[PDB]
């Protein structure tokens, strides 16, 4: 995180601001990574 | 003989072309690369580039002036 903070503070206004750092406007598709337990008996955690 | 002044002026202008020409070429290449690397500071480096040019061409100008003196008196 510290190295990434230094690198992001270094680069400003680049060509489409990198690739993974690109603030791509007109958002049309969002992918979600949800992490859940493999087994039950957790309580309200999986439901929450 | 007779063409010594002409040879002198030609050599002076040619040397003031070979030196300052490569100098301003290096100046422009370095400034363009620096601008491509950092467009935010461009103004400053551009001014510095111009200052360098305003020096280098000046030397060539001096040579041309000297040649013109040899051409005239």
């Amino acid at each position: 995180r510290e190295v990434m903070a230094n690198l992001t503070a270094r680069v400003v206004g680049a060509a489409r601001r990198g690739t993974l750092l690109e603030k791509r406007e007109t958002v049309k598709s969002v992918a979600l990574l949800v992490v859940t337990p493999d087994r039950g008996l957790c309580g309200s955690l999986v439901a929450n | 003989m007779e063409g010594l002044n002409l040879v002198a002026t030609a050599l002076a202008v040619g040397l003031g072309a070979i030196g300052p020409g490569v100098g301003i070429g290096i100046i422009v290449s370095g400034a363009v690369q620096a601008i491509g690397r950092n467009p935010e500071i461009e103004n400053r480096v551009v001014t510095y580039m111009f200052i360098g040019i305003a020096f280098t061409e000046a030397l060539a100008i001096f040579g041309l002036v000297i040649a013109f003196l040899i051409g005239f008196g």
